[PDB]
RNA sequence: CACUGUCCCUAUCUACUAUCUAGCGAAACCACAGCCAAGGGAACGGGCUUGGCAAAAUCAGCGGGGAAAGAA
RNA sequence: CGAAAGGGUCCUGUAAGCAGUAGAGUAGCCUUGUUGUUACGAUCUGCUGAGGGUAAGCCCUCCUUCGCCUAGAUUUC
């Protein structure tokens, strides 16, 4: 196996971090560079293919595409950085007032018999004075620190999920003097933050997760064969892995009612497959169509960051085009989109007559 | 609310007996019904009708029913000194078909 | 694209969804999924097994002939693009699948037209030697109810009353033994 | 119970298989010693033979 | 919605479509869609029969066993006086009148 | 001439173990000990030199070391 | 939150029973049968894409029903 990956341990934790954002140059407008969202699952598209110099130039291919579901990111925090000899330092942390539940569970192991006081006396210095604590520490880090990041939080109701903590992530602001993309950040607070902002169509984007755990392995699967480099038991899967160049094919909106639906097929469908998602149920938010495959089992939360570098490839620069999704069964062989076309396939059954 | 009280209830225990090896479907069918009282009624004290055990046997040792419709009655054990003071009793009812059954209440008067 | 249709079934093989067998004789056949193409393989005749759709129009079990069904082919002859044709296209399919479900279920009912009446004279030939076997009151609950009648004045209605409730109106096997 | 299965055995000239004990008389069984005992508890009814089992030759 | 347009173009459509709705205009017309107690008692009462045959046959699968064992004859048995009374009063009988208390 | 996981190229399923618990409960073996590298004339280190280093207590795998020709 | 139920989605392939001289064939009645009757009767057809299963690592729940819940032990600046 590879010797990049050689200390084949379990993750250390569940999320998996970013670990690196894009450069950053005060000349771009400002933006931020990263979001989550939660693995629904897979479908099947037909796109019309328009690559100069491909053997299906101006045909029909026949593609794999990932569902994450995108409820909208909550932006609580704002966080500022230094530069230190000794790397990068947190500065200044800011949060705001009215935090919500959901993060609030994140901080506590057992919510069910707690008190619930966190956050309780720093809603009190947003009136102390006339917020004075709070003005300093804005000040703080746009006259001090040389990047800033902004705490986001996704929300599990709107997802079908039986977890009710929140995941709680750190966002990097880029393109801008720091002074802009503080204001940025208290001007954020309380608000929510959907998909369409963050990303786009027609980009790769990078999808950080862990991977799908395995356990106790031989050299067999751990390695792939008939001190470190020699190859010996131990723990496959639940590695953090971050991967390159996903295309976004599609940002449903979720209030659309038509998801599914393409200027040549005219069927108000949506992205849930007729059944539901196999152990994972409906998609009812924003969700974003990634082409190929993604780590993380389902319900897993996944991490979507912006690309490093400027793209050097025409796959980055073409204009995706739809020509159907497929809404069939996952839980068989499912050979129907919608459940009109179902009854109108079968015809009448005798369970329809006696109801009726 | 009342410490007696006497309900029905349908046991799907094909979920609870899958991928269960076939020399042991019967034993531990058993188990999950003594699991299930105990869940349902808060009793530990858990006792079996024998001709609930008739039923639970019907097809041998691997051929237990998809679903059982049983009657699990809590009632008081005086005794002298008794570790718990409530048990509950299971026995299987007499249905057509235990499908389509909700659970209920049964009045003793 | 085209929605293709199964040979062995008939139910709709979209893109993706399936196999395709070829001949050596220049004959392509779209399967839908394997159970489909697995039963071809070991060939069984489709005439035959009931989910197959060519058992059903074989069996009438749905009708072939009527003026919506002829609507709907596949043409070998194509016509130049017009918007006005494509959109007056779409709202004709929109009358035509529904105009086929109206009839689709009236056909149903035709089918199914005897069955309602067999069904209540063959409980009637099963009541008529099951008397036993009717609800019948008990006879403490006859004894209460001969009091009650000489009290409210009676007797007849009060036992139908109270049968109509018994049919209105599950026992357990077994009980515990007293230690 | 062993030696009343035993004694019945030998009264009742059948095997063990075919004795059969009261379930709710085992108090009255048990002070039953002698085989004269055991042949009361036969005529009262508490100790019953059972019949050959079902061999049906159709 | 699950057809093909390609397969349903066809110029002159609003001859073949008004034709189709005079058809439907035809049998709505003359009626090819319209909808046209003694008999509802009695197969509730069938009903509750065949459940009295259903809770029979579990009954008789209690006392049934797999393989064929040696049983004891009900001369040889002993009855409680209850069960008497119960089950006499469910075929209907004055349990009082035959003194059922010997 | 026909088949075949022999292989391409491997995947999957079952039972008993392996795992954990309650109870019961040995033996082999044992100077003292156990991280490496270079040097330690007698091609001999594990204890010396001088470097790399070096942080309690533990649970599972392994197949490396703690083993080996003798010179006409 | 849990157990059932309902609906959906899939898997298999048309349940038990009832009925039709469709029905090969097996047999009793009286007498010529050119159209004789009477019973049983494999098989077929219909009720019936019915019936069964369906999360145990599928999906949803409009008052779908029933139940449970502010437990109790240890440790900590
Ligand atoms: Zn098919």
């Amino acid at each position: 196996g590879s010797l990049a990956f050689l200390p084949r341990k379990r993750a250390a934790r569940h999320r998996g971090r970013v670990k690196s954002f894009p450069k950053d140059d005060p000349k771009k407008p400002v933006h931020l560079t990263a979001a989550m969202g939660y693995k629904a699952g897979m479908t099947t598209i037909v796109r019309d293919l328009d690559r100069p110099g491909a053997k299906a130039h101006k045909k029909e291919v026949v593609e794999a595409v990932t569902i994450i579901d995108c409820p909208p990111m909550v932006v609580v925090g704002l966080v500022g950085y230094i530069e230190t000899p000794r790397g990068l330092r947190s500065l200044t942390t800011v949060w705001a007032e009215h935090l919500s539940d959901e993060v609030k569970r994140r901080f506590y192991k057992n919510w069910y018999k707690s008190k619930k006081k966190a956050f309780t006396k720093y809603a009190k210095k947003y009136a102390e004075n006339n917020g004075a604590s709070i003005t300093r520490e804005l000040e703080r880090i746009k006259k001090y620190c040389t990047v800033v990041r902004v705490l986001a939080h996704t929300q599990i109701r709107k997802t079908p999920l039986k977890q009710k903590k929140a995941h709680l992530m750190e966002i990097q602001i880029n393109g801008g003097s720091v002074a802009d993309k503080v204001e940025f950040g208290r001007s954020l607070f309380e608000k929510p933050v959907t998909i369409d902002t963050i990303f786009e169509k027609d980009e790769m984007i990078d999808v950080i997760a862990v991977t799908k755990g395995h356990g106790f392995v031989g050299v067999t699967a751990r390695w792939g064969t008939k001190q470190w480099t020699v190859a010996r038991a131990g723990q496959m899967g639940y590695h953090h892995r971050t991967s390159v160049n996903h295309k976004i094919y599609r940002i449903g909106k979720g209030d659309d009612e038509a998801n599914a639906s393409t200027e040549t097929d005219l069927t108000k469908k949506k992205i849930t497959p007729m059944g539901g998602f196999v152990r994972y149920g409906e998609v009812n938010n924003d969700y974003v169509m990634i082409k190929g495959s993604v780590p993380g089992v389902k319900k897993r939360i996944m991490t979507l960051r912006k690309s490093l570098f400027t793209h050097t490839s025409r796959k980055a620069l073409e204009k995706v085009e739809l020509k159907w999704i497929d809404t069939s069964s996952e839980f068989g062989h499912g050979a129907f989109q919608t459940a009109a076309e179902k009854k109108q396939f079968m015809g009448t059954l005798k369970k329809d007559l006696q109801t009726s | 609310i009342a410490d007696v009280v006497a309900r029905e209830y349908t046991i799907h225990l094909h979920k609870r007996l899958h991928g269960v090896t076939f020399k042991k479907r019967a034993p531990r069918a058993i188990k999950e019904i003594k699991k299930f009282a105990q869940k349902a009624m808060g009793t530990s004290d858990v006792r079996l009708d024998p001709q609930l055990n008739k039923k639970v046997w019907e097809q041998g040792i691997k051929g237990v029913p998809f679903r059982i419709r049983v009657r699990i009655s809590r009632r008081r054990n005086d005794e002298e000194g008794a570790k718990e003071k409530l048990y509950s009793y299971v026995q299987a009812v007499n249905v057509k078909n235990p499908k389509g059954l909700l659970t209920s209440v049964v009045e003793e008067e | 694209m085209r929605i293709e249709n199964c040979f062995f079934c008939g139910r709709p093989a979209w893109p993706s969804k399936g196999i395709t067998f070829m001949r050596n004789d220049g004959k392509a056949f779209r399967f839908c999924r394997s159970k489909c193409h697995k039963n071809f393989k070991m060939k069984r005749n489709p005439r035959k097994l009931k989910w197959t759709k060519a058992y059903r129009k074989n069996a009438g079990k749905e009708m072939v002939v009527d003026s919506t069904l002829q609507f709907a082919a596949r043409r070998n002859v194509p016509v130049r693009y017009n918007r006005e044709l494509w959109q007056k296209t779409l709202k004709a399919m929109e009358r035509i699948s529904e105009i086929r479900a109206r009839r689709e279920r009236v056909f149903y009912k035709k089918r199914m037209a005897g069955k309602r009446a067999r069904e209540v004279a063959a409980a009637r030939k099963l009541v008529a030697e099951n008397e036993h076997l009717l609800p019948r009151l008990r006879g403490s609950e006859k004894r209460r109810l001969a009091e009650l009648a000489a009290e409210r004045g009676d007797v007849e209605e009060l036992e139908r009353e109270e049968l109509a409730k018994l049919a209105s109106k599950s026992k357990a096997f077994g009980g515990e033994v007293r230690r | 119970l062993r030696t009343q299965k035993r004694l019945a055995a030998s009264v009742l000239g059948c095997g063990e298989g075919k004795v059969w004990l009261d379930p709710n008389e085992v108090s009255e069984i048990s002070n039953a010693n002698s085989r004269q005992s055991i042949r009361k508890l036969v005529a009262d009814g508490l100790i019953i033979k059972k019949p050959v089992t079902m061999h049906s030759r159709s | 919605d699950g057809k093909n347009v390609y397969d349903y173009i066809d110029p002159d459509i609003d001859a073949k479509l008004q034709a189709l709705e005079e058809e439907e205009e035809r049998l709505e017309k003359e009626g090819f869609y319209d909808e046209d107690e003694e008999e509802e008692e009695i197969l509730q009462k069938a009903e509750y029969i065949r459940e009295q045959h259903a809770l029979i046959r579990n009954e008789a699968k209690m006392r049934k066993s797999l393989k064929n064992r040696a049983i004891i004859p009900r001369k040889a048995v002993k009855k409680p006086l209850s069960q008497l009374e119960d089950h006499l009063d469910q075929l209907g009988v004055d349990t009082e009148a035959i003194g059922l208390r010997a």
